[PDB]
This record gives structure tokens, C-alpha cells and sequence, in this order.
């Protein structure tokens, strides 16, 4: 399996991290700030062969798309961003329903 | 829902999605006269550039 | 020289029936698309008639 | 009325089970077409009229299609929920108005 | 032999023309500067396919 | 052994032309092989389009 198929295989196997390949063929991982806490520790023979650097924090503003690596990382950033905005919307919706029951209960 | 007179938020929703529907057919009806998906930079930003380059 | 000049003139000025007919048919379909969408576009103000009526 | 509301949740859940297996089987439809193509190539390569070079040509087609089969297996998903990669396992779809009325669905 | 050679040299110079000028919207293909690029054919990140033309 | 390619093809003599027939035989295999490699990629993408649409 080449790098691109390795990125796809890592994507399918686990949903916590997302793998992608850059311009030069460099496997970049993305651990969402909402699903993981603290740094990621990478080991194994493949980790030693590929080599992995420190974890840099990125957001929607830090998204650069002028490079293919930045756009591949971008899809993962806005996936964690969409899950973030949807998470709070469900909280607000359950709150609207909660006061919907509170309003009716108060009326009775 | 206190049955009101001055405010008709149900109709505001109706005309809001009416606005989206009226606009939505305007894009399609424009696209079909010309025969182009990208009639302007609105639809596909880079798609306009690469199509123009092609 | 006359034979080769005539061939050159045909390449520059004489029409290409294969390409021109395709352009004519495509233009014909384009107009028929425009009349169909224009006919549907003229009834848009009629959708504004139902609100007050 | 509790049963009635539960039955709508059962119709909704069973509809989800229908759609999940619909997406999985649709990918299986293309997998059948790919494997039939690779079988056409395999029969063609077995001919004695083919020297070494055209066998490499068939191998290039077969290898490209083989990586495509792994691609479909590792990318087909239901809203990010992978199906054909073997990580779905056996999951139960509750189609009743009372707890414990599910149906087990498994695909290899 | 030089009559054949003169045409062979013209054809050889034509092969370099095809290699150096064939481009896709200003992106040269056959000149060897294309390299390997990942074509993203999935609905999620990291689902691309490597394509390379020498 | 000195390296020879299609550029060094010089048919001005029988030795250069006899080698030339063999050099382009090696070149035609290179072109045909990468054409077939591209063709496998194109069919791979055609099946991907059908699966993605499905």
C-alpha cells in the first residue's frame, strides 16, 4: 500500500483521527480538539519509518487552501467544526423543548 | 401561541422560503437559457477561471 | 501555383460544412431552449396574482 | 398512544435499516462489475498468443482495479459510518414498540 | 540517407514539441514536470488516488 | 556500453539506422506501457464514478 492508500486505510479503521497526504507525500494526521485531549503519542515500526513531528494547533481561520496538503487538512478541520456547531444546536434544541414542556406545565 | 394581529411570523417564514424558492428557480432558468452552469463567478469561483482558461 | 493557391484560399475562406451545420443545429437548439424558458418566465408575475386574489 | 408513538419510531428505525443496507449493497453492485472485468482480463492473459509484455499490461489493469476494490471497501460509509471495511460488524435495528425487538444485520 | 535523416530530425524535434507543449489549461502534462498528484475522489479527507505520467 | 536515446538516432549510416530501428522499438514499448498504465487509471476512475454516483 502506497501513502495514499495508507491514508485511506487509516481513515476507515479509526474515526478519531483523519489521515491525508500532502504535496511531497507526507502523511498528516488530524486529532480534533473536541474528540481528543492532550498530545497524541505515535509508535510502532511504521511510525519510526515515516517519522512524526510535534502537534500544531489549527482552526478554521488557520485553514490555508492554496496547497493540496492544506486543503486535505481543511476538510478534516471543518468536519470537526461542523460537528462542533451541530453539537451546540442539539443542546439548544433540547433546551427549546425543555421550556416547551415547562411552558405547558406552568399553564396547567 | 397567543393569537396575534400585528405579527404574522408564520407568513414571514412562508415568504422567506418563497424567496429562496423564487431565487432558486431564477438560477436554474438563467442556466438553461445560456446553457452554462457557471454564468458568473457566483456559481463556481475557481471553476470560472479554469473554464475560462480552457 | 494556381492549384496550391486555390487550396490555400479554401482553407482560409471556404466554409466547412461539417462544422457549420453543427453550429447551426446547436444554435437552433439554443433558441428553442430560450423560447421555452422565456415562456415559463412570463408566468412569474402570475404567481404574484394569487397573494392578493 | 405510547405504543403508537413507539411504532412511528419503529417505522423510522426500520427505514434507516433499509437505507443502510441499500447503500452497502449499491457499492456491492459495482464490486460485482469490477470483479467481472478482472475475470475478463484474467481469461485474456491466459491465452498463449500473449507474450510477456501484454501480460504486464493485463497486470497493470488488474492491479489498478484491485486497488479500486480496496478503495470501495475502505471508503463506502453511511455518514462517516464505514460499512464494507469489516468494522461495522453485527448491529441490531430496533423495529418494535417494546424494548428487545431488534434484527441483527451483519456483512463481511 | 541524409534525405531520411533530415525528416527523422524533424520528427524527433516534433516529439519534443508534443512533450513540451501538451498542457491542460496551462498545466503541462508530458514534459516531465507534472510528477505525481493526488486526485481527490472521495467525500472525506484522505481518499485520493495517485496519478503519474512520465 | 554508451547510452543512446531517440535524440541520438542518426540514420546517416547503416549502423546508426540499424540501431535506430531497435531504439524506437524500446521507445514504443515505453509509450505503450504508460498509455496502458493511464488506461487502467481511466477505467479505475470510471468504476469509481459509477460507485460514487450509486
Amino acid at each position: 500500500d502506497d501513502l495514499e492508500e495508507l491514508a485511506t486505510y487509516i481513515n476507515g479503521q479509526t474515526e478519531d483521527v483523519k489521515a491525508s497526504v500532502g504535496e511531497d507525500g507526507k502523511l498528516q494526521l488530524f486529532a480534533s480538539s473536541q474528540k481528543v485531549n492532550g498530545d497524541v503519542t505515535i509508535g510502532g515500526g511504521l511510525g519510526g519509518e515515516i517519522g512524526f513531528d510535534a502537534g500544531r494547533n489549527v482552526t478554521v481561520a488557520d485553514v490555508n487552501v492554496s496547497t493540496v496538503a492544506g486543503s486535505q487538512e481543511a476538510v478534516s478541520i471543518l468536519d470537526g467544526a461542523l460537528k462542533a456547531v451541530d453539537s451546540q444546536r442539539a443542546s439548544l434544541g433540547a433546551f427549546q423543548n425543555r421550556f416547551g414542556h415547562a411552558i405547558s406545565n406552568l399553564d396547567n | 401561541m397567543a393569537i396575534n394581529v400585528n405579527t404574522n411570523v408564520s407568513a414571514m417564514t412562508a415568504q422567506r422560503y418563497l424567496n429562496g424558492a423564487a431565487d432558486g428557480m431564477q438560477k436554474s432558468m438563467e442556466r438553461l437559457s445560456s446553457g452554462y452552469k457557471i454564468n458568473s463567478a457566483r456559481d463556481d469561483a475557481a471553476g470560472l477561471q479554469i473554464s475560462n482558461r480552457l | 501555383v494556381n492549384e496550391n493557391v486555390n487550396a490555400s484560399r479554401s482553407r482560409i475562406r471556404d466554409t466547412d460544412y461539417a462544422r457549420e451545420t453543427t453550429a447551426m443545429t446547436k444554435a437552433q437548439i439554443l433558441q428553442q431552449a430560450s423560447t421555452s424558458v422565456l415562456a415559463q418566465a412570463k408566468q412569474s408575475p402570475s404567481a404574484a396574482l394569487s397573494l392578493l386574489g | 398512544t405510547s405504543q403508537s408513538r413507539g411504532l412511528d419510531m419503529a417505522v423510522k428505525n426500520a427505514n434507516d435499516g433499509i437505507s443502510i443496507a441499500q447503500t452497502a449493497e449499491g457499492a456491492m453492485n459495482e464490486t460485482t462489475n469490477i470483479l467481472q472485468r478482472m475475470r475478463d482480463l484474467a481469461l485474456q492473459s491466459s491465452n498463449g498468443s500473449n507474450s510477456s509484455s501484454e501480460r504486464r499490461a493485463i497486470q497493470e489493469e488488474v492491479s489498478a482495479l484491485n486497488d479500486e476494490l480496496n478503495r470501495i471497501a475502505e471508503t463506502t460509509s453511511f455518514g462517516g459510518n464505514k460499512l464494507l471495511n469489516g468494522s461495522f460488524g453485527s448491529k441490531s435495528f430496533q423495529i418494535g414498540a417494546d424494548s428487545g425487538e431488534a434484527v441483527m444485520l451483519s456483512m463481511g
